[PDB]
């Protein structure tokens, strides 16, 4: 019972900690699993799609925002909506003032600064929305992940919504055998681990992926319905 | 709930301002309207007797514009905060969209500040309903209704306040054609609308007709005393 | 219950649960007119009548499984429902914050208000079927229109039911458990062995379920609580087989007979499951 | 409750917080002001508990214009934000209007200063009552704000601990026949008579106002008038 | 644990237990007071109907305008709170406009929904005047349009979250009849096929009994613009039940 | 609007009493003493001086960054008791008040005026609902025209005065007592039998002879008026003059 | 309905009974756990009602692996012959529309069992305080009439501070003194149906800060002590009672599971 | 306890608790150590592992935050990079206007401050964080300081911050910091940082580790790689 103190985000408990914080940590992995590899040279996006709602098309998960960034959403879908259309907005601005595409190591930086401000203030609530982004510039292909924590996580391949602790476990096993693989092995890893989320007596369909891609001459372009045919056919079952 | 941010969804959703201020208008003193052929009548009771009063002053009855009246009930100041802001509005209207406005677009407009005091923590909901009655354009009859919540729809005729719904299924129960072909019947039907709910006869019961295009004709004490001219048509022609 | 303005009072509620401010006669009219209102009427479906001697004085009984929560009653169904026939004698007629708009209705196929079953070689057994959330005083309303305060001492009860992985409590985080997992509780008169472990010391249960299992141990009925931690409450595969060592359990053993056909009638299920909401909520 | 918010009226429409403000008037130290025919005299008690205290590095008596002098009965920092702010106003009307302040719209300014404190909300009521002396025309003007912003004009109040029996002391042995010289010595007298604690020389700052304006007396000039 | 003090969603913008904003789904079924709608979006076209459960006698039905159309080929249906359910329809035909002009084409359905979706979720900045609510608002919507799609329906919910679904049911009855029309839907269906089966199914949901007056309904298809079907209408389509 | 005060009489400063006491102010008062030092601020005829604890509970920390005497102007310097930040904060504020008053006024701001205004900024928080009270209590010495040397000393209440002799922290009363006992009868205090007695009055009321790491020191005298500091190279010397006796 | 855990006589004809009121921290409750973990009391029987919102555990109280299987609800009665003691445990709260006629089902029950003294557990909001009562001791104490007339010196010695009743019609000077306890739950209406019956029993309170209240908690059993002795006379300087009120094992972590390794 | 709802409110006896609630935040945080050495400052922080999957060199605790100037937080993440990214202003506002570099004393007194503002305001909750401030420079040698949420600044000659601070600091104290070099002091800091470590609870961490001083002249910079391996295998053989 410290339950005076889990009721505003601007009020410590006495244990060092913030409640509201890790409430919104619980609030996304009530959304939707995916899938965050990486490659050498490819960063693409695994997803898994609400099909819950049959008879009506689906919602969409990995959204463009600049030629050479995507990102993925598992939270808030309100807070996806602002954060995506503040990750447009950023990437215009630099295109613009700079004409060259923003490196990720500082887009996430800022990501983090701005959602850092309704953590510390009265009358606001955490960005309750968990982002996989995929990137590549210069540096190279780059995956970063975000909690409503305000905090970031650079890792190589990771996984947020239901389930992902499965994924991310057998993520962690297969982590040698990513560093080389061309774009269609890649991406099916990704589905395996995706897939594994999953119940065995479901199977990824072309009606629920979203796989989405970006690379060194492959702009980021996402991979909707049968179009992810050839990425998701050849699959071995489990 | 409680105080803070005044309108807060109800556990089912419930808006409880909103309601709480609906109860307000059932305590407010009984109005009602009736859109005729060619007339409009806007009837309304003042059972707060008062006889030692400026009868003039507190009239239920103001008028909006040349071609709009219209009657409320509930808490009497805000009203008239809502009728000064309608007249400026009306008057913004007809110099820039120059036209007499028509009543709907006045009710619209008068929902949509009435729906504004929602947000805002701040502001409160105002606690009145209104009678918009006038004459179009066209010199077609109308009349709109609204609620604190909002709405603004319209009807034949209809009644807020004190006892409104005796007064409206008594009112479909004798709206007919055969009932509004005549001005006189137009108006005798409120006359025994309130009378279900008046203070035991023609007491200061204020009322007022529009007929069309012309202006709002104060019903008056006459000599005849034409309220209660067409209170003892129904006194002795009721039987 | 403050900003409304700036530099005001906050008032805090109470620690006790005590913001009911520690009664006048239109307040008990008006309470009786409510308490008549939300009647759980234990209805004999499409006769509604013949039932106000409760199911232990109106028929005696030997088994009574009860699933409470939405996966827990996905879970009984399917698993049994299948298996034998069971007709319903009844329901109960509940209104509360859930299962509300105008309860009388196609039964709710996408909903539920305690529906009960029994089978026809032994109908002694009892299947209740409900996630309706009854309110506090409604619980003991419908213990007593269903059991009464007369308990026998030849029925044996099952009781499921899910809470979210966030509300248990331990010495490791949550976010760390394997979820979802099961947890337990017997009644002191419950002797018969389990087949999961008994819940933690601190971590409690408090809700419907409490009141059923408080009801059977007080009155030296044994019954046994089975209860699974999950992460969705959503209509989910995982944690329906989450409770499948309850196929093995001594009140369970001549029930469930095929499981695949059970992994496909889900299948179905669930494809057309409820339209719950594209918020990720 | 009902008692918290300073915002809204009791079940019985009556200010708490107020009253409150009132009480804490109540707790403040004597203070006195007495009307004469030639002028007006303040006196008031200080409380400087330890001798290592200078009395006279800060005051408790106030200037404010020639003619206009400031006590109160509460606590001191709301009183010298008070006068330091009346100051303000007072020079406002010189500068707009060339001839200094009556007493009295200056005690319409003040009045209106503090109520918006009452009437705002999240900003606590100014827990002092304050005391002007003034000189208007040639003729002696006395007014007794109320921390409620209500303003009170007397021939003789007494503020302050114990200030119920100082005014009922006053009541039987004030009249509107006196001077300023006996007024000064019966003002000491009332301060006597709920002293506690055995006047000294330095233990009341006292000032008057007449035609040549208000001004202080020096500690020399107590100790002059106690002599007899 | 013991049940103690907590404050609940004193802030607007409180996130629950288990992470789920209350009053985003204090909205979501204060919407099931809402009257039940129902749209088709089959390829000839898109149809919308809806109750308007009339009260009582004395109001002509015509005043309910329960559809409205958001421009020419842009048709809008709503259950809920009607009273901000007006603003967002002015918000949707002023953005339609604007991306008219400015963008000399009409604007397509999917970016109007888009926008509307974004006009919502503005809830605390109770110390900011100007922009406010500090309440979601509590209207489902359905947009209907044509366009380089043709066809389409969206669905809002209050809570700034939309889909490409077609044949979608909101209000009171919203679950039994999205359940019968989901065994009723047909993947080619012809115009009328998608009145006649959803003006069944109304007929099978409302309290009511239904006549021209009880509901209405609207249809755009590819080959013009919004059209709202009158009386006559409506008694030459329930002729055949 | 903003989160707002907490319900209660002791909840909230603006909250009167029934008697209309504020009591966030005494709880500032006894908040004071935290830290555990206590200083004490004494002016002759020639100099003013105010001495207090060095409390080093740690040797991983530098002697030179931890004090508690802060210069405020070359002429103007304070002490400081409370917690550690709002003192911070408030020699900052006076530091920018003083420097402020001679740009808009042109002449050194006196060290009554200085206490004033940091007067008013502590008072203006016992009015507002979501302001704290500094809980740090500040002490001024200097020399202003012919006045000599004079000693201030505001609080979180507001209230300040002269003092020929004070004293804050934890010993306080004790400090007092023997401040009036010691300025009744002995009150020349030219240089050395001066203040030194106030180094006697803080040794006697806290510990065994003190030696000098923990004792700091800072004065102005009239005759050479800078704000300055001195040493365990002076004030041993003079503790060992003390010691003798 | 008070059932005992076997069918048995708990022949109650002259134990003290003891009670919490539910009030804010739930300091009550917290404060019998504490009494009972520290003298042992053992489970006899249950008081059955259909008042509270249910909840079940295992045994709060377990200390060894066999009491730790033991079933408990809200509601459970612990009993100790031994030193003439009985016990009433109260774990959830209380449903609206129902404390009151639960209280008088409880006295109907007290008369028909007949315990000897009533005493009560309670707290109330510490914002809610007087300057007199501020200014003092959180420590309160009322006793029935019934009862105080022949304890009264105990009390005289022991320098406890009575609590000034209150005008229950306050703005008329002449409206008697009553009682008013702020954030009280129940233990007004018991102290006035108590007093109804002449039912000698004891209401002591605390006033209440916020969060923890094992501070609070053991303040209130040692307030319980001095008067009832029902443990060894603390000697203030404790050498033994700062290890001796042994903490029930259930008081396991409180405010949450643990630090999510994901933000830190 | 109890009245700890806001930082503007004060305790019965006159504390803030939600200062104090800050100090046990930053305990939960994992050990962070610099240490000031004859002729520069030298960091180091342990950083847990939470999974093998995070890239290298994610959630960075030795920020960069000028050219000459090194900081190492320890507490909340979040509040700390927000703190770290202020620091990077204050520093241009300090050299876009007064052109030379920012001197430590300085940059404290104003971080100190901000903190402190932060820590005295019911609107906003003190940053759960404190962090350290390392520099180097021919005029003004090399220095240490420490800020802990409560607004306090103080020079070090050695310090740590985090859950094993009582333990960090008794192995630090036992060594002659004021007249070792960086070749021999990283070494020891990385001695200290792994006898310190906890593993049967924090099992999975990695070393860190950076310094500014005369090696870099007054550069800030993490430490060569290689360096940190031979480091590395001290500490381990140093077992």
């Amino acid at each position: 019972f410290r339950n005076q103190y889990d009721n505003d985000v601007t009020v410590w408990s006495p244990q060092g900690r913030i409640h509201q914080i890790e409430y919104a940590m619980e609030a996304v992995k009530q959304g939707s699993a995916t899938v965050g590899l990486k490659s050498k040279t490819h960063a693409v996006l695994v997803a898994l799609k609400r099909a819950q709602s049959e008879l009506a098309a689906h919602q969409k998960k990995i959204l463009h925002v600049d030629n050479h960034i995507g990102i993925s959403i598992a939270g808030l879908t309100a807070d996806a909506r602002l954060l995506c259309n503040f990750m447009r907005q950023e990437c215009l601005d630099s295109r613009f003032v700079f004409d060259r595409p923003l490196p990720v190591s500082r887009l996430v930086s800022l990501i983090g600064s701005k959602t850092q401000i309704p953590t510390q203030r009265y009358g606001r609530r955490p960005y309750g929305v968990g982002l996989l982004i995929a990137g590549y510039d210069d540096m190279g292909p780059h995956i970063f992940q975000t909690c409503p924590s305000a905090n970031y996580f650079d890792c190589r391949a990771m996984s947020i919504g239901a389930r992902s602790q499965s994924a991310r476990t057998y993520l962690e096993r297969h982590m040698s055998e990513f560093m080389e693989c061309n774009l269609n092995e890649l991406v099916k890893h990704g589905l395996r681990a995706l897939r594994e989320t999953l119940p065995a007596e479901q199977d990824l369909t072309t009606k629920n992926v979203s796989i989405g891609i970006v690379g060194k001459d492959l702009e980021f372009t996402i991979y909707d319905d049968d179009d992810v045919s050839p990425f998701l056919e050849g699959l071995e079952e489990r | 709930s409680y105080d803070r941010a005044i309108t807060v969804f109800s556990p089912d959703g419930h808006l409880f301002q909103v309601e709480y201020a609906q109860e307000a208008v059932k305590k407010g003193s009984t109005a009602v309207g009736v859109r005729g052929r060619d007339i409009v009548v806007l009837g309304v009771e003042k059972k707060s007797v008062a006889k030692l009063q400026d009868e003039r002053t507190v009239r239920k009855i103001c008028a909006l514009d040349d071609n709009v009246c219209m009657a409320f009930a509930g808490l009497t100041a805000d009203a008239r905060i809502v009728i000064n802001r309608a007249r400026v509005e009306c008057q913004s209207h007809r110099l820039t969209v120059e036209d007499p406005v028509t009543v709907e677009y006045i009710t619209r407009y008068i929902a949509s500040l009435k729906q504004r005091y929602t947000q805002s923590n701040g502001r409160r909901p105002f606690g009145i309903s209104a009678l918009i009655v006038g004459f179009d354009f066209d010199g077609t009859p109308r009349l709109y209704q609204t609620d604190p919540s909002g709405t603004y729809h319209a009807w034949k005729a209809n009644a807020i306040g004190r006892g409104a719904k005796s007064v409206r299924e008594f009112l479909e129960k004798n709206y007919t054609d055969e009932a509004i072909e005549t001005d006189d019947l137009t108006i005798k039907l409120v006359i025994k609308a309130l009378l279900e709910v008046v203070q035991s006869g023609g007491k200061n019961i204020e009322l007022a007709v529009m007929r069309r295009d012309q202006s709002l004709k104060i019903l008056n004490p006459e000599e005849i005393e034409k309220y209660v001219a067409e209170i003892e048509k129904e006194k002795e022609e009721n039987e | 219950m403050a900003a409304t303005f700036f530099g005001e009072v906050v008032k805090a509620p109470c620690r006790a649960g005590t913001e009911d401010e520690e009664e006048t006669p239109e307040d008990r009219e008006v309470r009786l007119q409510l308490a008549r209102k939300r009647e759980v009427r234990l209805l004999r479906r499409q006769t509604k009548t013949s039932l106000e001697v409760s199911l232990l004085e109106k028929y005696p009984c030997s088994k009574f499984i009860i699933a409470i929560g939405n996966n827990a009653v996905a879970f009984l169904s399917s698993f049994v429902m299948n298996s034998g026939v069971w007709e319903e004698v009844g329901c109960a007629k509940l209104w509360n914050e859930w299962c509300r708009t105008t309860d009388t209705t196609h039964l709710s196929s996408t909903e539920a208000f305690c529906v009960f079953y029994h089978l026809k070689s032994n109908p002694s057994v009892f299947l209740c079927q409900c996630s309706c959330y009854v309110a506090e005083d409604q619980q003991y309303q419908w213990l007593e229109k269903v059991f009464g305060s007369c308990p026998r001492k030849n029925m044996q009860i099952t009781i499921l039911t899910c809470r979210h992985v966030t509300d248990y409590k331990t010495s490791e985080s949550t976010g760390s458990l394997p979820s979802p997992f099961l947890r337990a509780l017997k009644t002191q008169n419950f002797k018969d062995s389990a087949c999961c472990p008994l819940l933690e010391q601190p971590n409690i249960v408090h809700d419907l379920p409490a009141a059923v299992l408080s009801y059977c141990q007080v009155w030296k009925i044994p019954a046994i609580l089975y209860l699974c931690y999950t992460d969705v409450m959503k209509l989910d595969l995982i944690t329906v087989e989450a409770f499948k060592p309850i196929l093995s359990t001594r009140s369970l053993k001549g029930l469930v007979k095929n499981i695949p056909q059970s992994t496909e009638i889900l299948k179905k299920l669930m494809t057309t499951n409820e339209i719950q909401s594209n918020i990720y909520t | 409750g009902y008692s918290f918010s300073l915002t809204t009226f009791s079940p019985s429409g009556k200010l708490v917080q107020i009253e409150y403000a009132l009480a804490a008037v109540a707790g403040g130290a004597p203070s006195v002001g007495i009307k004469a025919a030639n002028g007006v005299v303040l006196a008031t008690e200080k409380k400087q508990k330890s001798i290592l205290y200078d009395e006279r590095s800060v005051h408790k008596v106030e200037p404010i214009t020639k003619h206009i002098g400031l006590v109160y009965s509460g606590m001191g920092p709301d009183y010298r934000v008070l006068v330091h702010r009346a100051r303000k106003l007072a020079q406002q009307y010189y500068l707009v209007y060339q001839e200094p302040i009556p007493t009295a719209q200056l005690v319409q300014r003040v009045a209106s200063v503090m109520q918006e404190y009452t009437q705002s909300g999240g900003v606590r009521p100014f827990g002092v009552s304050l005391l002007i002396c003034g000189w208007n025309e040639g003729r002696p003007y006395l007014f007794q704000s109320d921390p409620s912003g209500a303003y009170f004009a007397w021939k003789a109040t007494a503020m302050g601990k114990n200030y119920v029996n100082g005014k009922t002391f006053l009541e039987k042995r004030y009249n509107e026949d006196l001077e300023l010289e006996d007024a000064i010595h019966t003002a000491i007298l009332t301060l006597k008579e709920s002293f506690e604690g055995q006047m000294t020389e330095d233990n009341i700052e006292v000032g008057i106002c007449n035609e040549a304006g208000f001004r202080r007396l020096t500690p020399t000039e107590v100790k002059d008038y106690l002599a007899a | 644990m013991f049940l103690t003090r907590s404050e609940y969603d004193r802030g607007v913008n409180t996130f629950s237990p288990e992470g789920r904003l209350f009053q985003v789904e204090y909205a979501i079924e204060a919407i099931k007071l809402g009257s039940t709608a129902i749209g088709i979006q089959t390829s000839e076209g898109v149809c919308l109907a809806v109750e308007k459960r009339i009260t009582s006698p004395l109001m002509e039905p015509s005043s309910i305008e329960k559809i409205v159309e958001i421009d020419a080929h842009i048709g809008c249906a709503m259950s809920g709170l009607i009273a901000d359910a007006k603003t967002l329809i002015d918000k949707a035909r002023v953005e339609t406009q604007n991306h008219w002009f400015t963008y000399n084409e009409t604007m397509t359905v999917e970016s109007v929904t888009q926008a509307v979706s974004n006009l919502a979720l503005q809830f605390g900045e109770e110390d900011a005047d100007p922009g406010a609510m500090s309440r979601p608002f509590g209207v489902a919507l359905l947009f209907g349009g044509v366009d380089e799609k043709g066809p389409q329906l969206f669905h809002m919910d209050p809570s700034g979250t939309f889909v490409q679904c077609d044949a979608r049911a909101i209000g009171s009855a919203s679950e039994g009849a999205q359940s019968s029309l989901q065994e009723v839907y047909h993947k080619s269906m012809t115009l009328k096929e998608a009145i006649k089966s959803s003006l069944i199914i109304l007929k099978q949901v409302m309290e009511e009994k239904l006549n021209a007056t009880n509901i209405e309904l609207a249809t755009v298809q590819p080959g013009q613009n919004f059209h709202m079907f009158t009386k006559e209408e409506l008694e030459e389509v329930i002729k055949d039940i | 609007m903003s989160r707002g005060s907490s319900a209660g009489f002791d909840r909230h400063i603006t909250i009167f009493s029934p008697e209309g006491r504020l009591y966030q102010v005494e709880y500032a008062f006894k908040a004071i003493n935290q830290g555990g030092l206590t200083s004490v601020a004494v002016r002759g005829k020639d100099c003013a001086v105010i001495v207090t604890q060095k409390k080093v509970p740690d040797k991983l920390l530098d002697s030179s960054t931890v004090t508690h005497l802060f210069k405020i102007t070359e002429n103007i310097g304070c002490v400081m008791t409370g917690m550690t930040a709002d003192s911070r904060s408030q020699v900052q504020r006076a530091r920018y008040e003083a420097a402020n008053w001679k740009y808009k006024y042109g002449y050194e701001i006196p060290v009554d005026m200085l206490c004033k205004r940091i007067a008013d900024i502590s008072q203006v928080y016992t009015q507002n609902a979501e302001m704290r009270p500094l809980g740090c209590c500040m002490i001024l010495i200097g020399i202003d025209e012919e006045q000599g040397p004079q000693v201030y000393k505001c609080d979180p209440a507001g209230y300040y005065c002269g003092f020929k002799a004070t004293a804050a922290g934890v010993k306080q009363t004790e400090s007092t007592s023997f401040l009036e006992k010691k300025v009744k009868k002995k009150f020349d205090w030219t240089f050395e039998q001066t203040v030194e007695t106030a180094i006697t009055c803080l040794s006697t009321v806290l510990s065994i002879d003190f030696k000098p790491s923990e004792i700091e020191v800072g004065v102005v005298t009239v005759e050479n008026p800078k704000f300055r500091i001195l040493t365990e190279a002076e004030i041993d010397a003079h503790l060992v003059a003390l010691a003798e006796r | 309905m008070f059932v005992p855990c076997g069918e048995s006589a708990p022949d109650l004809a002259g134990f003290t009974l003891l009670m919490p009121a539910v009030s804010v921290g739930n300091v009550g409750q917290l404060a019998m756990d504490l009494i009972i973990s520290t003298l042992n009391m053992s489970k006899i029987g249950y008081f059955y009602t259909d008042c509270l919102v249910p909840m079940v555990g295992n045994n709060p109280y377990a200390t060894t692996e066999g009491n730790s299987t033991e079933l408990s609800i809200n509601a459970e009665v612990y009993s100790l012959p031994s030193r003439k003691l009985v016990a009433l445990q109260l774990r959830s709260i209380f449903i609206k529309y129902k404390s009151k006629p639960f209280c008088e089902k409880l006295l109907s029950w007290v008369k028909s069992s007949g315990c000897a003294r009533v005493i009560v557990l309670s707290s109330s909001h510490s914002y809610q305080r007087n300057d007199l009562q501020l200014r003092s001791t959180p420590f309160r104490y009322l006793l029935t009439p019934s009862m105080q007339k022949s304890v009264q010196n105990k009390i005289k010695s022991l320098n406890w501070e009575e609590m000034e009743k209150s005008r229950c019609i306050p703005e008329i000077d002449d409206s008697e003194f009553c009682i008013r306890i702020p954030g009280g739950g129940i233990t007004k209406t018991l102290y006035d149906e108590s007093c109804s019956k002449e039912i000698q029993m004891a209401v002591l309170l605390k006033f209440v800060s916020e969060g923890d209240n094992i501070p609070d908690a053991l303040g209130l059993v040692e307030y319980l002590n001095e008067w009832l002795q029902i443990l060894k006379p603390l000697s203030d300087d404790p050498t033994v009672s700062a290890s001796r009120w042994k903490i029930p094992s259930s008081w396991r972590l409180l405010f949450g599971s643990g630090l999510p390794p994901a933000l830190f | 306890t109890g009245y700890d709802l806001s930082a503007s409110t004060f305790s019965p006896d006159g504390r803030v608790f939600q200062v104090e609630y800050a100090m046990k935040a930053v305990e939960n945080s994992s050990t962070a150590i610099g240490i000031r050495c004859k002729d520069g400052v030298v960091f180091g922080v342990e950083k847990l592992v939470l999974s093998k999957l995070y890239e290298e060199g994610s959630n960075k605790r030795l920020f960069n935050v000028d050219r000459h100037v090194g900081m190492a937080v320890a507490g909340l993440l979040a509040d700390a990079r927000s703190l770290a990214d202020i620091a990077r202003e204050e520093a241009s506002n300090f050299r876009s206007n007064f052109g030379y570099n920012i001197p430590l004393k300085h940059l404290a007194d104003r971080v100190a401050m901000y903190v402190h503002a932060y820590t005295l305001y019911s609107a906003v909750r003190p940053f759960g964080c404190s962090f350290m401030l390392g520099s180097y420079s021919v005029n003004d040698g090399a220095q240490l300081y420490m800020i802990d949420p409560s607004g306090v600044s103080y020079g070090y000659w050695g310090c740590a911050i985090g859950k094993a601070r009582q333990a960090a600091k008794t192995e630090i104290e036992k060594l002659q910091m004021k007249e070792m070099t960086c070749r021999d002091i990283v070494k020891e800091v990385a001695k200290i940082i792994y006898i310190v470590h906890d593993e049967v609870k924090d099992k999975a961490f990695e070393l860190e580790l950076s310094w500014v001083g005369e090696l870099t002249n007054g550069r800030h910079e993490i430490v060569p790689k290689d360096i940190r391996e031979e480091a590395e295998k001290y500490a381990k053989e140093s077992l």
